[PDB]
């Protein structure tokens, strides 16, 4: 491997997948469970060959790094100020603002869209287990158009699925911290 | 596996060889009886099972008869020790009886042999036919196996009628 | 290949692109459903229903709430419960609605599931066009296009205002201020 | 340590110690009988410690539901006819033991049905033998806590002296 | 109405009586329930008689649950 040299690799980690560098002690990328089939619980179509838990593994990375960023720069705006312009939004801070909304009627709603852009999403997920060629995190999102020059794509999704991961662990210390760089414990 | 399977592979007999028919335990619980151990004579056979059938015979006499007693009585085990004595007698009778008209025999293992050898041309039924072996099996051999019922009954009886007394009067 | 509404998506096979306002978007692929008599004609002509119903719900919403209701009616301006407003004083209008709702209702069902069988009637086709505004084609297909737009459209809003109604109990557009 | 049925995932013939790699056939049918053995009665250990813990119809009540307590108060004249009657089926199992084609812990004597075992047979036994050796360890485990701490295993647990 | 989620009828979800009862042999029981789907989908008197035994059975139930616990005011 590329990184804890003492283990050769986990049997999967090719290189196939871009941010590759073969971390993975505890082989967690050999699971034998198609995690599709947590999603629709039969095979269903007799052309689902099946997909693969790195697969899964990967498009569920890539989908916490891209919840972890967005999550980071909404509780770094609210320690910050920044609220929306509209009332009942005064300034619970973050640790107290998500039951005060979850008690005002809008954090279901919140949950009821991205509950319906989550399954619109997995169908695409159980269409590429299906066999679809598209990739895992793969959703054809480029409305600016940076995203083009082949390089260019590999580079940002490296730097992605990176910043995912920093953004992950910056959000558990955020909220096992309660902040300690713009507000207080 | 399968553990039903036809008994002494004749799938025509009335029988089947079960956990229970054909098993180990099975085996060794009825070859240690008294009726199938080995190395017993008819009349031993006879006063181990006099014994053990007097033995808890006296039991359901004295503890519920006509003359109960909560508290110990010499005379509710007497009574109890009478039936249980007069219903090994009345056993006794019938089973004499019962082979004074089954078998016509003095000396089993033999004769079959003699007759499936030296030819039966007579009356059969003694000299041919003959069911089973054992020694059980002859005139002579259920007679001393009554007379061992017989007695082995009364000395369990008593033998049971003693240990109740020490029960009851020690305890 | 991809669907042209979804791009991470097949294109679902039974939608290639006859149906007005085809643009691929089934991702949990109903179209392909073919039992408890359901199939893409059914759930054509349900849409087309829900489109219409819907337009006539947030029209007469709209009308009642801005102009006011017709002489001789009831006012409030919460239309969820106005209902009870006009039961409670026009009974028979309600009955006599609803038996003229379930028999054309009736006459509904029975002609889709002819047409569906002895295919010659598309979904939602029921012969109506008194004043002649669709007869020609080229202005048919966007006259399509623009009555499932519209009622998707006002299938959302309906509801929406069916809801607002139930819970604040107040008019459509006293929750828009 | 053989093809010997009971070797399980976690340590497939298990032996760290090696007592079975110099032991003939003869030690490791005794060895087998030995651990079918004390496999079933701590199971049966285990389930009476339970059951007697939080239910003890007999004797009228009484009979401390504590158990090493209420193996001080059977009458004594029960626990003779306890002994009595393991002593005759242990004599009936060494009558079974003689008997032609015996393996080491069989007393129902499936070897007459069981010729060419399936890999069923083979995992019900094991079954057996890794649910004895569970109890086994069970009801070490209880005895010694109840000897150190004196109370009894529910007991101990609703308390919480973990 | 979760109970009824259960065989499989046209879709490939649900479970097959057929494979279930194949799958229930035993060392005491030979071929097990093999053949009992295709006793009880071709007789209609192997149905009437599992249905009308626990259909009495249900009665007599019933029965002892009516006067056990009166479910009727005034009853
Ligand atoms: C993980 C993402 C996430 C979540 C869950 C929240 C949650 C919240 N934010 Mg928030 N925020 C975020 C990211 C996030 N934020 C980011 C990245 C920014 C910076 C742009 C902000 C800026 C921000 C401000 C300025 C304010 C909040 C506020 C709030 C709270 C009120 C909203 C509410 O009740 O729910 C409403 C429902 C939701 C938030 C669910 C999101 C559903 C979205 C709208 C669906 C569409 C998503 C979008 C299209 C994604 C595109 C990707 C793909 C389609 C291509 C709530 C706790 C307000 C507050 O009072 O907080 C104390 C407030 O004033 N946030
Ligand atoms: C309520 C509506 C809803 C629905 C239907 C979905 C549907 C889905 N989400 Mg999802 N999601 C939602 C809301 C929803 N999301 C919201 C509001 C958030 C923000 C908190 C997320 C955050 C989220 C992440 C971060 C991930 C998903 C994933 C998934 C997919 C797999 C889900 C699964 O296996 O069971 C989920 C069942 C669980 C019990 C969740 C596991 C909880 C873990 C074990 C504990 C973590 C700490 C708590 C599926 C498409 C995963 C995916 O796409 O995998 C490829 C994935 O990685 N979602
Ligand atoms: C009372 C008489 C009556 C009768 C006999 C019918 C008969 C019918 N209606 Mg109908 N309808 C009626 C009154 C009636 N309607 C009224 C008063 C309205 C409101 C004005 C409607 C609005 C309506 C719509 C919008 C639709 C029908 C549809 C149908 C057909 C499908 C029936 C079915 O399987 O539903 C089963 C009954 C149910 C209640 C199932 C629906 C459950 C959904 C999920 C409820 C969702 C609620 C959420 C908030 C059938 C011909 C459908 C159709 O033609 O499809 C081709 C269709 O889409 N009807
Ligand atoms: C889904 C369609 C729909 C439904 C169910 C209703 C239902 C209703 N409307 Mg209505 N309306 C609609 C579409 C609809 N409208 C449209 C499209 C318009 C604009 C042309 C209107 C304009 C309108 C007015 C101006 C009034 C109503 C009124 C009413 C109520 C009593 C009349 C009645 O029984 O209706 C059946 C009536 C006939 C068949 C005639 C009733 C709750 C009255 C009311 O009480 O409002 C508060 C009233 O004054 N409506
Ligand atoms: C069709 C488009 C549409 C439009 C323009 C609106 C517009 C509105 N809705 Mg609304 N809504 C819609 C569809 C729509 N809704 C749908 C489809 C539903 C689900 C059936 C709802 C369910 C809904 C509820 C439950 C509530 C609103 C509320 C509101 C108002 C507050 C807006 C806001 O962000 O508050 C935040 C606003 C006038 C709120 C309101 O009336 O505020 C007082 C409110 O409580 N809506
Ligand atoms: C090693 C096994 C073992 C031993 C030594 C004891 C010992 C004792 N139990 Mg006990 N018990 C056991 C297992 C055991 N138990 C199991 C497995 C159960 C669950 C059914 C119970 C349930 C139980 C109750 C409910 C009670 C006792 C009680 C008692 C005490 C009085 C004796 C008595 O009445 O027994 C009674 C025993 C039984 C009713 C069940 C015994 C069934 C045996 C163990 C299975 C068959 C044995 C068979 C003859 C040999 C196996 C054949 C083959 C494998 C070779 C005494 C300390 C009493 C007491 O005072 O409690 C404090 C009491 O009330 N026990
Ligand atoms: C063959 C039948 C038989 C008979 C007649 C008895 C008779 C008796 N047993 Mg007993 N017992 C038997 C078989 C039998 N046992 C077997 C097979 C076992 C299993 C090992 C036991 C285990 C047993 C225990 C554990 C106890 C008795 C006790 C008793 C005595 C009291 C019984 C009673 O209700 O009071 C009349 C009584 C002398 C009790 C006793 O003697 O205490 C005073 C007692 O504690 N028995
Ligand atoms: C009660 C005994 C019981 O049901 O144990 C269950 C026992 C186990 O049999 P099987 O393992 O072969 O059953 C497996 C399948 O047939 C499931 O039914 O069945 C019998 O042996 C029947 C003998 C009845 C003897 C009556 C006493
Ligand atoms: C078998 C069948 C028909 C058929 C067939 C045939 C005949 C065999 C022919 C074919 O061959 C096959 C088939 C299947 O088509 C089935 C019939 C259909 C059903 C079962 C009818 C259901 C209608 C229910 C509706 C539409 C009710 C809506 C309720 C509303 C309430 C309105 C409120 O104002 C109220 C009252 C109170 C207010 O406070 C607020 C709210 C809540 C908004 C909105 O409107
Ligand atoms: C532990 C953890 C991450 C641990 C990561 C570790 C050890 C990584 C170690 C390594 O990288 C190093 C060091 C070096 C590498 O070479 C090796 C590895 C091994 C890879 C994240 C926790 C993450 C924990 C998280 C994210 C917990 C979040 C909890 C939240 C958000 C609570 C939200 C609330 O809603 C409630 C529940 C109630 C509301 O009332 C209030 C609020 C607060 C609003
Ligand atoms: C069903 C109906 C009304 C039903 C109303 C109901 C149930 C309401 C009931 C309630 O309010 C009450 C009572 C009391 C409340 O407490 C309870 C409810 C339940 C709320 C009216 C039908 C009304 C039906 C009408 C008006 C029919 C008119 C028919 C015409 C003109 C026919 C003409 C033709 O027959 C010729 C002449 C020649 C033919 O060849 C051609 C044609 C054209 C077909």
């Amino acid at each position: 491997s590329k990184a804890v040299p003492f283990l050769e690799a986990p049997k999967a980690l090719d290189g196939s997948l871009p941010a590759d560098v073969g971390f993975d002690p505890l082989g967690l990328s050999d699971i034998g469970f198609d995690f599709t089939y947590l999603m629709v619980p039969t095979k269903w179509d007799e052309s689902r060959t099946g997909l693969s838990a790195l697969k899964w593994f990967r498009e569920a990375e890539i989908k916490h790094g891209r919840f972890a960023m967005l999550a980071v720069l909404g509780w770094v705006a609210v320690d910050m100020g920044l609220r929306l312009p509209v009332a009942k939004y005064a300034g619970y801070n973050a640790v107290q603002a998500h039951d005060v909304f979850v008690k005002s009627g809008d954090m279901t709603v919140g949950l009821l869209a991205i509950g319906f852009l989550e399954v619109v999403m997995g169908a695409a997920i159980y269409e590429m287990s299906k066999g679809s060629d598209r990739a895992a995190g793969e959703f054809s999102f480029d409305p600016l158009g940076l995203g083009k020059d082949p390089s260019k794509y590999a580079r940002y999704q490296v730097s992605e699925i990176k910043n995912g991961r920093l953004a992950m662990l910056a959000f558990g210390g955020i909220a096992t911290q309660a902040v300690l760089t713009n507000s207080g414990f | 596996v399968s553990f039903i399977k036809p008994y002494r592979q004749d799938p025509f007999v009335g029988h089947l060889a079960t956990p229970i028919t054909t098993s180990a335990f099975t085996r060794a619980y009825l070859k240690v009886l008294p009726a199938y151990r080995p190395g017993l004579t008819p009349l031993s056979r006879g006063a181990e099972i006099g014994f053990t059938h007097g033995y808890f015979l006296i039991g359901p006499f004295y503890t519920y008869g006509p003359l109960r007693s909560v508290e110990f009585s010499l005379t509710s085990l007497a009574a109890g020790l009478l039936a249980a004595i007069t219903l090994l007698l009345i056993l006794t009778v019938g089973l004499s009886i019962y082979g004074q008209v089954t078998y016509d025999v003095y000396d089993n293992a033999l004769i079959v042999k003699l007759v499936r050898q030296m030819v039966g041309s007579e009356r059969t039924q003694d000299l041919p036919q003959i069911k089973g072996t054992s020694e059980l099996d002859t005139v002579l051999g259920w007679q001393k196996f009554s007379e061992g019922f017989f007695s082995g009954g009364l000395i369990g009886s008593i033998v049971a009628a003693v240990g109740i007394a020490l029960y009851s009067t020690y305890l | 290949e991809r669907s042209k509404s979804l791009p991470f998506l097949m294109k679902p096979k039974n939608l290639d692109g006859s149906m007005a306002g085809d643009v691929g978007f089934d991702p949990l692929g109903l179209s392909e459903i073919n039992d408890v008599g359901v199939d893409l004609y059914w759930l054509r002509e349900a849409e087309l229903k829900h489109c219409r119903l819907g337009m006539m719900a947030a029209a007469g919403i709209l009308f009642v709430e801005i102009l006011g209701p017709a002489p001789g009616f009831p006012a409030g301006k919460s239309q969820m419960d106005v209902f009870w407003k006009v039961y409670a004083e026009k009974p028979s209008l309600i009955g006599a609605s609803l038996a003229a709702i379930a028999i054309l209702e009736v006459i509904s069902g029975v002609a889709t599931t002819q047409g569906r069988q002895n295919g010659d009637r598309a979904p939602g086709d029921y012969n109506f066009d008194p004043l002649g505004f669709g007869k020609d084609p080229a202005k048919f297909k966007d006259l399509q296009l623009k009555e499932v737009k519209n009622g998707r459209l006002a299938m959302i809003a309906a509801a929406g205002m069916i809801l607002q109604g139930v819970s604040t109990h107040q008019g459509a557009l006293e929750n828009l201020s | 340590l053989d093809g010997m049925i009971g070797s399980s995932a976690p340590f497939k013939n298990f032996d760290p110690l090696g007592f079975a790699a110099k032991a003939d056939q003869k030690t490791l049918n005794k060895y087998r009988e030995s651990e079918l053995k004390h496999g079933r009665v701590a199971m049966l250990a285990v389930l009476g410690w339970i059951v007697q813990e939080f239910w003890h119809p007999l004797y009228d009540g009484k009979l401390s539901s504590n158990p090493l307590k209420a193996l001080t108060e059977v009458p004594l004249i029960g626990w003779a006819q306890i002994f009595v009657a393991i002593n005759v089926i242990e004599y009936l199992q060494n009558k079974i033991k003689e008997l032609p084609g015996y393996r080491p812990g069989d007393y129902l004597g499936t070897w007459e049905w069981v010729e060419q075992s399936d890999e069923g047979w083979d995992s019900y036994q094991t079954k057996e033998l890794n649910n004895g050796r569970l109890a086994m360890v069970a009801i070490a485990g209880l005895i010694v806590q109840d000897l150190i701490t004196g109370q009894a295993a529910l007991e101990q647990i609703t308390a919480g002296n973990t | 109405i979760v109970a009824g989620h259960m065989y499989k009828t046209n879709w490939f979800l649900g479970h097959s009586i057929k494979t279930i009862l194949e799958a229930h042999k035993g060392p005491f029981t030979g071929e097990g329930h093999k053949g009992l789907y295709e006793v009880l989908t071709t007789s209609w008197h192997a149905q009437l008689a599992i249905n009308l035994a626990l259909f009495g059975s249900l009665s007599i139930i019933v029965a002892h649950h009516m006067y056990a616990m009166p479910p009727y005011p005034y009853i």
